[PDB]
């Protein structure tokens, strides 16, 4: 017989602890594996592919209509859409990439923001997308949206634009859930000159926007997602 | 490793950030292809985020209870819960439920623990000491009638003894029938036209079914189980768009009628911040 | 040192430091080369 | 003077050119390929027709409007009519299969509107009803026709509404899914080669159905002035690897 | 090593006493220097002054409770402490909280110990035994309403059960969003006009909130929880001047009004001794 | 099974004991550390800075 | 004395466990064992012999 | 292991699927001795039907 | 590692992986070769 | 003996034995020596 002491903590049960336990099935054998296309690793390889982002959240009920950002022809120096980048809530929030964030409390890197473009191949149209850092307020006007990371993006046979958000900041993770001194800016689009339809054709023409994260980017400290909740146990 | 590298103005041909989306590919654009960088290295390896790390902590996933009572002119014991049962599954309740959606096929091991706390609502001297007997019936095998049938002689078929307010823990291999569990099955048992649709056809692996081993005292003592589930040695395949509209079924993918807005409505314009 | 006969009883398995997107990032027929032009 | 925009696809006795293609699109980047020894179960010897069912079938035309939802068909069930596929499915015990998939629209460049086109493995649909009704057989087996994501509900029948993919998930997340875009204005056609995808190394192809092609409209369609309102659609498929086991009788399945 | 070593007379031009103190510097001056010494060794290390040991011991951090009674008919069982939390923090309790700040930054990571215990102030035939469920919320999960939400169910979040009358222990790496936690902040979340200052603005780290697993008996049982806290592998920054006043708040520096004098006056001259 | 005696203070919890328990965070990974002058690793080196001292205690 | 802390599980009966324990005659000697036609060891080898099937079961 | 080799037509004199059970013995016949099969492996041992496993829980 | 000192103490044996049917399918006293004649 | 995976986990670490007060109690920009006047 060995001398023992027991510590602090015996007999818990702790969710997170990770030990050896007894097969309930000795000697079993499981069916073998065979190959199957597709294997996920790890979370941080599927953020990286791009979604549609809901950016006209301005109806009233959920529709195909606010992935559908529009465009007016002839108008200037106007403003497209704004949004500020709380990337687990708003607009981001139910896009694979704001789905995910949400199963961790803290994010850092940079993120991807894609405009497709789906007027008329005979239109034309030159657009800014601007990034704006923390500290300053959403820009009012293009002079002021000019003056931080912005592209200015020239429609044409190539039908998308990329446009990274570079993580500035002076803390090196920020809560996923919104938090101000955590805050991460705003991305605004205004007309660079403006949207112009070819002759015959006319209305609104749309946008399509995507987000996904660059490689750049870490998720931690694991936690519950305020995206799903139930009040009975389901049944079959 | 670099998370980003230097790198300064540009004046060319050569522009990464065009790309054509209808192709169906996501190119990968980094901060340094549309503004100046400066080095910064990653310091992080994204070990959290592996799934066996996702999928690896104990999750609830199932709440049934018990009661040890005079079993003396009880026509149905099971209906008296003076045993019980849950034909397992995992769909049950919905926070490890809405994890393992995010894959189609699923592969691990599991390892058990199960939790029992006693209750005893009215009147008692005390506390009695209960041992609760869990049994594992693959179907096929006679399921139990009375809380002290041969049954739960339980030869062949693995059972734990423990006490109520201790846990018990064990660790079953993977036992599916295919290479994988289906996450979601667009499927039939059979060709017939009125047979269910799902996965809760293919998900047939009997059920686990609790008793007290203890006769009765004379107050009556209510036992409540919970059963937490790990996955260890995971193998995930196949992801697919995060759940959105609530549960409705154990093995169906139907949301419920007039169910709300998912997506938040802008208090303001497209133009607001 | 595992105590348990059975694979099953072992702790939880370690980082796959497998990570590679492009089965779902890049999934195209024919490259793309990053710079170079979508549609050519 | 190759361009990732002209293409040639020629597979048994047929052959598809398009002159305005965006790449191409391979699930999980994996080509379709028959089943090796090392995964086999089933002691039978397989059958492969080989050029006979791996050809292109052209299922009949769709017409988007500007009213449309979207159109839904599930794989091998669009094909189960089609020639010698279509009988070795119903005689054969087993099957397995990958596809090419061409979905062809076009218009001028006046014209706007943008299609998702997008496979989704193993789409398990949800009742309209809600609770835990079941969709029955017939309604998850529309064969050729597939499902009509404007249709009316119907009593056994999938739910068909679009921001949820017909499963409680949202439109916006699809693209997780190997897919294509159509953008008049860039593309014409879609193409994705199907890897066979399951967890079991052969399946029956009568009782479960192992990817959805999905076709939506997402930026409505835009005609020029004064031209029609519509275009149509149409949707080529071809069997590719195709491997049939375990002959006999001809099974009957519901309706 | 030597204490001291022998030095004899002096009568010298070499003045190691005069210094100018204007300078700032604290002039290393030894017995040797002004009297007539002899050999002596140290026989010690200053091992127990080490930061990792002044700061590695545990300290009652935190005191709550919660009581297990029939939740039947109560409209906030937060209220009721059906259960309850702690939104985190260390400024809570003053003993561990001067020790922390006579630095400025610190890093470590934490070990936790939970005592709980029972108390069964009116009339019960007996003491139940409950089983303790402590989960960590981390801000953003959605925090927990009824002592038995689907919160509870913690299938992705940290969770602890242990038995009231023992101990729960378990450790938790440094968490801090920068690379050390500030003791002090003279700043503002943002530059807003009336935001709040101090450090309970970076000091967001949810909270941990705990409930009795088990349903109600007969009579009521009060649990009451002590967390206790041990820094291990410390790391200090910027040593500050001791704190001298009483606290007020959690995260401020406020002192009282008509405090008491700190210094203790002389019963007596400047002369007295 | 290997047989064991456990001792008296078992199950005992001494503030001032320094063993290994569970991390509740398995595979975290925290910020990296950047400097910051003025690090402190004992309270011996402090109490060598000179600090002023009420004399004058009579107010 | 060596510092343990007990896991969730402690104390269970699981009816499929394999380990030691103390013999209760310590020092006995079994009986020899001698030959005996017939030996099983896997179900498996059993199972190969064939059987007749009452298939007119529509007594 | 292989559970099944690849096997194709026979037209032969060697016919093993025709025995007389009056002897008492099981005929060792596998499906590859009356169909065409294709190599499949095991993938198993048997470990679960030992006697040990069978009365040793 | 045993912790006993008797052999009745030690676990569960460890798989015969012995496995030969014949003394059950194949008594047969001369050898029968399948795809000869069963009785010649 | 580490019995578990993560750093947090491990007990308090060891005697810095670093010490060097000059950073607090000698701060000054040109060099003093103890015996040389204190300003020159
Ligand atoms: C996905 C998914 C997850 C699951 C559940 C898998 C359950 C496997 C079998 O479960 C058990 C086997 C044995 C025991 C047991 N043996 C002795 C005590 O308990 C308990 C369970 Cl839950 O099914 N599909
Ligand atoms: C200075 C200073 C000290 C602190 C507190 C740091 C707390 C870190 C997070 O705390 C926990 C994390 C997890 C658990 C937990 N997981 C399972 C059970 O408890 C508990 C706590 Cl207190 O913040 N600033």
């Amino acid at each position: 017989g060995l001398p023992t002491t027991t510590l602090p903590g015996s007999g818990q049960f702790l969710t997170t602890d990770d030990r050896q336990s007894p097969s309930a099935l000795p000697n079993y054998e499981p069916t073998p594996r065979i190959h199957i296309p597709g294997k996920v690793h790890n979370l941080l390889e599927i953020i990286q592919v791009d979604t549609l982002i809901p950016m006209n959240n301005t109806h009233t009920k959920d529709e195909v209509n606010s992935y559908l950002i529009p465009l007016n022809a002839n108008r200037q120096n106007e403003q497209v859409f704004g949004t500020n980048l709380f990337i687990g809530d708003g607009v981001f929030k139910t896009t694979l990439l704001g789905e995910i964030v949400q199963y961790y409390t803290h994010w850092s890197g940079s993120l991807r923001f894609s405009l497709m473009y789906t007027g008329p191949a005979l239109s034309s149209a030159k657009l800014i997308l601007a990034y704006t850092p923390p500290g300053a307020r959403g820009p009012q006007d293009r002079r002021e949206a000019m003056l931080g990371t912005h592209v200015v993006w020239d429609i044409g046979l190539q039908s998308t634009i990329v446009m990274t958000i570079p993580w500035t900041s002076g803390v090196q993770f920020r809560y996923t859930d919104p938090d101000t001194y955590t805050s991460a800016g705003f991305l605004s689009c205004w007309y660079q000159t403006s949207l112009i339809l070819p002759p015959e054709t006319t209305g609104q023409v749309y946008l399509l926007s995507f987000i996904s994260a660059c490689p750049d980017f870490k998720l931690r400290l694991m936690k519950d997602t305020q995206t799903i909740s139930q009040t009975v146990a389901l049944t079959e | 490793t670099v998370a980003s590298i230097s790198s300064g103005p540009k004046h060319t041909q050569k522009v990464p950030i065009l790309t054509a989306n209808e192709t169906g590919a996501t190119m990968p654009v980094l901060p340094s292809d549309s503004i100046e960088t400066r080095t910064t290295y990653m310091h992080f390896n994204g070990s959290e985020t592996d799934v066996e790390c996702f999928l690896g902590r104990a999750a609830c996933v199932h709440v049934t209870e018990i009661q040890n009572k005079d079993a003396t002119g009880i026509d149905n014991h099971r209906e008296a819960k003076l045993f019980n049962d849950w034909k397992i599954n995992l769909s049950s309740l919905v926070q490890l439920r809405k994890k393992l959606e995010l894959f189609t096929y699923v592969r691990f091991d599991s390892e058990y623990t199960i939790l029992a706390t006693a209750s005893q609502p009215d009147s008692a001297n005390y506390s009695s000491n209960l041992v609760v007997q869990a049994m594992y019936v693959p179907p096929g095998a006679p399921n139990p009638k009375e809380w002290d049938d041969y049954t739960w002689q339980s030869a062949s078929n693995p059972s734990v003894f423990f006490k109520v307010g201790d846990t018990s823990r064990f660790s079953v291999p993977y036992v599916g029938l295919a290479s994988a569990y289906n996450c979601f099955y667009d499927g039939y048992s059979h060709d017939d036209a009125e047979t269910q649709y799902g996965i809760t056809v293919l998900n047939h692996m009997g059920s686990m079914a609790f008793r007290i081993v203890n006769e009765h005292d004379e107050h009556k003592t209510l036992v409540k189980i919970r059963v937490y589930h790990r996955a260890k040695h995971v193998e995930a395949w196949i992801p697919r768009a995060p759940r959105a509209l609530p549960y409705t079924s154990i093995g169906r993918t139907n949301y419920p009628k007039n169910t709300e807005p998912v997506i938040k409505k802008r208090k303001g314009d497209i133009k607001s911040y | 040192i595992n105590y348990y006969k059975d694979a099953a009883s072992t702790s939880s398995a370690g980082q796959s430091l497998s990570m590679d997107p492009s089965k779902f990032t890049e999934p195209v027929k024919d490259l793309m080369l990053k710079g170079a032009p979508a549609l050519n | 003077g190759y361009s990732d925009r002209v293409q040639q696809i020629t597979l048994g006795n047929s052959t598809i050119t398009t002159q305005e293609a965006a790449n191409a699109v391979v699930c999980y980047a994996e080509w379709p390929e028959y089943l090796p020894d090392v995964d086999a179960s089933d002691v039978n010897k397989t059958s492969k027709p080989d050029t006979s069912v791996c050809r292109f079938y052209t299922l009949d035309s769709k017409t988007w409007t500007t009213g449309s939802k979207g159109w839904c068909w599930k794989l091998p069930d669009a094909l189960k009519d089609m020639g010698v596929f279509g009988q070795n499915m119903f005689f054969h015990s087993l099957g397995r299969s990958g596809y090419t998939v061409h979905v062809q629209c076009n218009a001028t460049k006046f014209h706007s509107g943008c299609l998702l086109v997008v496979v989704i493995p193993e789409h398990q649909l949800a009742s309209h009803e809600g609770g835990n009704v079941s969709v029955k057989y017939t309604f998850t087996h529309p064969g050729e026709r597939g499902i009509d994501l404007s249709s009316a509900n119907e009593v056994g029948g999938p739910v068909k509404d679009v921001l949820y993919n017909m499963n409680g998930t949202l439109l916006g997340n699809l693209l997780i899914f190997p897919h294509q875009f159509i953008n008049l204005r860039t593309n014409n056609t879609a193409t994705i080669v199907i890897p066979y995808i399951n967890s079991v190394p052969i399946d029956s192809m009568t009782r479960h159905n192992n990817v959805s092609l999905m076709v939506i409209p997402i930026a409505p369609l835009t005609v020029p002035t004064g031209a029609t309102p519509s275009l149509p659609i149409t949707v080529t498929i071809a069997p590719m690897c195709t491997e049939f086991s375990g002959i006999r009788s001809k099974s009957i399945v519901p309706q």
